[PDB]
RNA sequence: GUGAACAGCCUCUAGUUGAUAGAAUAAUGUAGAUAAGGGAAGUCGGCAAAAUAGAUCCGUAACUUCGGGAUAAGGAUUGGC
RNA sequence: GAAUGUUACCGCAAUAGUAAUUGAACUUAGUACGAGAGGAACAGUUCAUUCGGAUAAUUGGUUUUUGCGGCUGUCUGAUCAGGCAUUGCCGCGAAGCUACCAUCCGCUGGAUUAUGGCUGAACGCCUCUAAGUCAGAAUCCAUGCUAGAACGCGGUGAUUUC
RNA sequence: UGUACAACGGGGUAUUGUAAGCAGUAGAGUAGCGUUACGAUCUGCUGAGAUUAAGCCUUUGUUGUCUGAUUUGU
């Protein structure tokens, strides 16, 4: 499930594969992340790796600060467009697909999180629940 | 289903609500600070010509004119005239929560409704002076 | 946590979490609340003093039934006449 | 546990029925079907469309205040469970149900009302009308008549 | 030379040949070990899976993320009537294997049972045990010594039950017969068992109870000829490929001269034999239970058939048994329902199953309403009532 | 990770399925088999009920047709020497 | 008739109703379509499809043989009464 | 799919195939160990990756249900009701099919390898080995699962009035 | 020759979205003498009308049908 993030997850339907382009929901200047790699995903042959709400991936920033651009850094999906099943008895999709910029430890770069932020994700990564403003 | 309304209608490239557009028409200090806003380059017209009503930006004042001398900003303004459909109005419907929806109508009616009114009237001769 | 690991251990052990209630009788702990009766939630019914409001409604039901809430022949035509006039009206439109 | 109204057309939403679509203000709108879901996408306005609660209430095709439509409401205070205050709602709400589907009846009755004098003036019109196929219809009976007689 | 990127095959092979199966009832090839200590009890009952329905779980699992929470869960219905006990079959054992010594037959047999012998019953004189019910009097001899036989040599008992099919809503009046294996006491006391219960109803919450897990034998819903990219799951070729695309592109490149047994080929898809164990009985409701398809959360009085009925299939009347997730086969279809060869030593299986709530809306469109009531009362009043 | 045929993972799975598993598996078929009696006693004062308004050597052949049919097929399968066991 | 139009579509006069047929609807094809989320990650290669498109108005760069580029680009609109 | 009396039902199992896999998490525990910095495992539990077999309650995709409604052009004098536009186009759309785009399920006994041993000679020491013998690998053979020899078999029912 | 079967019909269950016809004083205005005429559309009768197994459920109704051919013996 990644380091730093709190318990077992169960399976979400995959909504970003490798190529996409999230929004950034944080305050550290990045707007838009391009996902190039998806941690904790398996191995098929001709099978794109995927996440989902409440993954880690390795994004680079394509819009916002130059500083941040040309780099390679971790981030944390907090929305995604493609709908997915609760076990509450609903499937719910958001606008978007949304992520934040972290670290390996799970922490936020950032001191905020715009809009709504996955019930999911919260629960499974602490810092996501301490900096969003907005939980569904 | 069908490709047109796949195509129009996809996630997204969805639009902004009548709810949310009613409620930045509501107060004047909305309507203020979406006809000043920073000069955005991600923005057709650096940000600046903004229907407030269409949630639309424009590249030139020509464009807005004739923007506002159009049926869909008609057909978008007489959308905006009543109750915006909250989820209170659905709940009302089903029969729950009836004297909250009845009691946000009568607010409604009472002071958002005048004040909205003449909040979109003094943005219309703005633009007609403007234009 | 002793009581965990006398009774099951760490994830084995499963807590009543009834058991902290604080209500009038302690025969209510272990009471199942219903949830659906009908297609209602019986959650927005639940209300103190709601004994009183069916109350009132039953005096207002009483009041309209007094009044006469819930309850052929026309100038110048006989009921055999209307009878006609509308069986020879369907034999006109088939 | 809880049965939602669907936002479209104010319709029951059962656990594991219809979709829900979260907005960027928090706003859950959650709908029974796909039929509601595309039409909300497609951005109609429910209080037009004739099939809704939204435009029955707002047309008057239905009773929208009563006083045994006041009963149900969303509790943000909650209450101490009590055994008999639950059996007592548990027969309320049958009994309310009751009262709201006769006064309902009632409502729709009244509203109905004047129906069959404009069909039996219709009646009478249209007969007024048409004196040839009386005439057919005369001697078609006549007929019968004679063939039952024979 | 080798394959430069290593992926699995595809397919079991396990499962071949993917023919379609000898029978429409799918054979039962292992019964749990007999415990000669416990009392006398059927391995396996029968019957014809009804649909599929929605369910509300109060989930009690300690350790999980869903502990003390709500899941919503799908579950398959089985209407099971009691079965008739009809005859007995003793079993001994030879250096080839099981031998079936002897069957013993009731003296009464229904003809919902007699059908089964028949493939023209209509123009049939319906002499089915005739001449057999004849053995059962002065004294029933004969009969009695086969049941000694059966006594002295047999080492493994089954009985001879059908089921009652003319309680399902089925278009079909010809019963299914089958064997039971009875796993309790000595052989003597089976067949005592067996004897005295010859004629008589067995209930299915006298075979299985609720929270326990129980195995689905059933033949898969038919599909006819199939290609191999459905059949075996295999990645299509690439766009206006000649000689079409859902092939495999390449059957045999190496030196065999011969198209090998595990490469793809097209061919017939389901109705074959599935065995699927360890499904949980969320429910054995009872078919004079008025509420049956009623919980202690929903206090709504509705039995568990939806509104409409289930689609292809009709009402449930009779008892049924509710098991979480899906089984082989297609509604109507007669299925076997086994005890567990092993005891289970997952706490799913310790686990108690407690229902909030039973979806009975209609499965013929997008069902809002779970009764009738419900929808009239929503609705309110119509045309036609006034 | 350990497969399923691992002996450790085996071994760990027997000790506890000599508790409380098979308590639970007893205590089941107990109440199955007192469920099953009581079905049995229901039908029989059901039948009393109904009938109130009314009111050993194995040896040797099975049967004189199971005499009959084995004789000749033994005898079949000597003349045609088709037999498994026999010359 | 619609429409800028000998375009496409429908109709009057005139002329045909010819091409082996019947019954079922497996796989694979030939011809034609639709698809959640992502959007070229496929492939030697965006091959093929998709997207655009009529008319009216605003507006239109480098370069240039000064004639062009140009419908450059980029925006707004279209029914009925 | 013929044939070994006919026909029907319930079964046996030679042989052939065989299937599951990896990671993370709670607890053990900030414990053993350690100046520190750091930091396990067994036993007890919970999820997921890859694979496999199913399934359509729900969500999504699909539409000749040409089911319902609408739009353009033209034609039937108009209304109504309709034809054609090589499925005219647009919206919704049950049923069926179907998706790691949906849900469920996938185990347990013997014998061993490397190795660790016991008794014990060869060789009056010694020695796991020579005779004998204890354990021990995702290994082997079985349990379980699929097919059922169309020339393998068993039990059982009925067996013709011109 | 019957909890018999079939073709219709009835009741449910679903899909769509308010039928034809009549009427109004609702209708931007324009023409004639407050009225009349034309008039996209709107409102009411009307969750109406239409469809509902062809692989949905059920049936105290109506009407019919129940019959030919071939072969098989220890
Ligand atoms: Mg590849
Ligand atoms: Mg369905
Ligand atoms: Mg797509
Ligand atoms: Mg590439
Ligand atoms: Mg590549
Ligand atoms: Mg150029
Ligand atoms: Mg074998
Ligand atoms: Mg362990
Ligand atoms: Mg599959
Ligand atoms: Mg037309
Ligand atoms: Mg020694
Ligand atoms: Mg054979
Ligand atoms: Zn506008
Ligand atoms: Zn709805």
């Amino acid at each position: 499930s990644g380091n730093g993030a709190q318990g077992t997850k169960f399976r979400i339907s995959l909504g970003l594969p490798v190529g996409a382009i999230m929004n950034c929901a944080d305050n550290s200047g990045a707007r838009n992340l391009y996902i190039i790699a998806v941690k904790g995903s398996g191995s098929r042959l001709n099978r794109l790796p995927a996440a989902s709400l409440g993954d880690m991936v390795m994004a680079t920033v394509k819009k916002g600060k130059p500083e941040l651009r040309k780099k390679v850094m971790p981030a944390i999906v907090v929305r995604q467009a493609k709908s997915w099943r609760r076990r509450d008895g609903v499937f719910l999709y958001f606008e978007d697909n949304a992520g934040v910029i972290a670290n390996p430890k799970g922490e936020m770069k950032g001191s905020a999180i715009t809009g709504p932020v996955g019930k999911e994700c919260a629960d499974l990564w602490p810092r996501v629940a301490s900096n969003s403003g907005v939980v569904v | 289903m069908g490709r047109y309304s796949v195509k129009r209608y996809k996630t997204k490239r969805r639009t902004r609500d009548l709810d949310l557009i009613y409620n930045d028409l509501s107060t004047k200090e909305s309507v203020q600070k979406l006809l000043n806003q920073p000069l955005d380059e991600t923005k057709p017209g650096l940000g600046q010509h903004y229907c407030i009503h269409c949630a639309k930006y424009m590249e030139t004042a020509i464009a807005l004119k004739t923007h506002l001398k159009g049926k869909v900003h008609k057909r978008r303004v007489k959308e905006l005239r009543g109750v915006p459909y909250t989820q209170e109005v659905s709940d009302a419907a089903a029969g729950y929560n009836l004297n909250k929806f009845l009691n946000r109508v009568q607010e409604i009616t009472q002071s958002v409704g005048p004040e909205k009114e003449s909040n979109e009237a003094l943005l219309k001769e703005h633009l007609d002076s403007t234009l | 946590r002793d009581i965990e690991a006398e009774n099951g251990g760490a994830g084995v052990f499963n807590v009543n979490l009834k058991d902290k209630y604080l209500l009038e009788d302690d025969e209510w702990k272990n009471d199942i609340m219903p949830e659906i009766l009908d297609g209602k939630n019986v959650y927005d019914f639940l209300d103190p003093e709601i004994a009183a409001k069916l109350q009132a409604l039953e005096e207002e039901e009483e009041k309209l039934e007094n009044e006469g809430f819930y309850n052929e022949i026309y100038d110048g035509f006989e009921a055999s006449e209307v009878d006609d006039i509308k069986e020879k009206a369907a034999w006109i439109r088939n | 546990m809880r049965i939602y109204q669907c936002h479209f057309c104010s319709s029951p939403c059962y656990p594991g029925h219809g979709i829900m679509f979260v907005r960027n203000d928090a706003k859950e709108f959650r709908f029974c079907r796909s039929k509601c879901h595309k039409a909300f996408k497609q951005r109609r306005n429910p209080r037009k469309l004739k099939w809704t609660k939204a435009f029955r209430k707002a047309a008057g095709k239905e009773l929208a205040v009563d006083s045994t439509l006041t009963f149900a409401q969303r509790r943000n205070v909650p209450v101490r469970y009590n055994r008999e205050l639950v059996a007592t709602t548990l027969k309320a709400m049958a009994r309310i149900e009751e009262i709201r589907q006769k006064r309902e009846r009632a409502f729709y009755k009244n509203r109905m009302r004047g129906n069959k004098e404009k069909d039996f003036l219709r009646d009478k019109k249209l007969v007024e009308s048409n004196p040839e196929l009386l005439r057919i219809r005369e001697v078609e009976i006549a007929r019968k008549l004679a063939k039952e007689q024979e | 030379s080798h394959r430069k990127y290593e992926a699995p095959r595809h397919g079991h092979l396990g499962f071949l040949p993917r023919k379609r199966a000898a029978s429409i009832r799918a054979r039962v090839k292992a019964f749990p070990k007999d415990d000669r200590s416990k009392p006398v009890a059927l391995t396996s009952f029968l019957g014809y899976k009804a649909g599929m329905t929605t369910i509300v779980r109060d989930l009690d699992r300690p350790g999980s993320k869903f502990h003390k929470r709500e899941v919503v869960e799908a579950v398959t219905v089985v209407d099971t009537p009691p079965v008739v006990v009809v005859g007995v079959v003793g079993y001994v054992e030879t250096p080839r294997g099981l031998r079936s010594l002897t069957t013993v037959w009731a003296e009464h047999l229904s003809d919902e049972v007699k059908r089964r012998f028949y493939k023209n019953w209509y123009k049939s004189k319906k002499k089915a045990f005739t001449k057999y019910s004849a053995k059962y009097a002065q004294d029933g001899a004969g009969i009695e010594r086969e049941l000694a036989r059966i006594k002295k040599y047999a080492s493994v008992v089954r009985v001879l039950v059908h089921t009652q099919i003319r309680k399902t809503p089925l278009a079909q009046k010809k019963a299914h017969l089958a064997e039971i294996q009875l796993n309790g006491g000595s052989i003597s006391e089976k067949v005592d068992w067996a004897r005295e219960h010859f004629e008589k109803t067995v209930a299915v919450d006298s075979v299985f109870e609720q929270n326990e897990m129980i195995d689905a034998i059933a033949v898969t819903k038919g599909h006819g000829f199939e290609g191999v990219t459905h059949r075996w799951g295999t990645k299509k070729l690439p766009r206006k490929t000649h000689r079409g695309l859902r092939k495999v592109a390449c059957i045999g490149a190496w030196h065999p001269a011969h198209v090998m047994w595990s490469v793809a080929r097209a061919g017939q898809r389901g109705y074959h034999s599935r065995t699927s164990i360890n499904h949980k009985i969320y429910r054995v409701g009872k078919g004079d239970d008025e509420a049956n398809g009623a919980t202690s959360f929903d206090r709504t009085k509705k039995t568990i058939t939806p509104m409409g009925g289930f689609v292809h299939y009709g009402e449930i009347k009779n008892d049924f048994i509710m098991v979480k997730g899906c089984i082989p086969g297609n509604r109507k279809r007669i299925v076997t329902l086994r005890k567990s060869l092993y005891t289970n030593t997952s706490r799913k299986a310790l686990e108690e199953v407690s229902l909030k709530w039973i979806d009975t809306a209609s499965k013929f469109g997008k069902g809002r309403f779970q009764t009738p009531a419900e929808k009239h009362a929503f609705m309110g009043t119509l045309k036609k009532d006034l | 990770a350990k497969s399923l045929r691992a002996s450790s993972h085996l071994n760990a799975k027997s000790v506890k399925r000599r508790g409380v598993f098979q308590k639970a598996v007893d205590a089941r078929e107990q109440r199955i088999s007192d469920k099953l009696k009581e079905d049995l006693l229901k039908q029989k004062l059901e039948d009393l009920k109904k009938k109130e308004e009314q009111g050993i050597s194995t040896s040797g052949w099975r049967d004189g047709r199971h005499h009959t049919y084995k004789k000749a097929k033994l005898m079949k399968q000597s003349k045609k020497k088709t037999s498994f066991t026999r010359f």
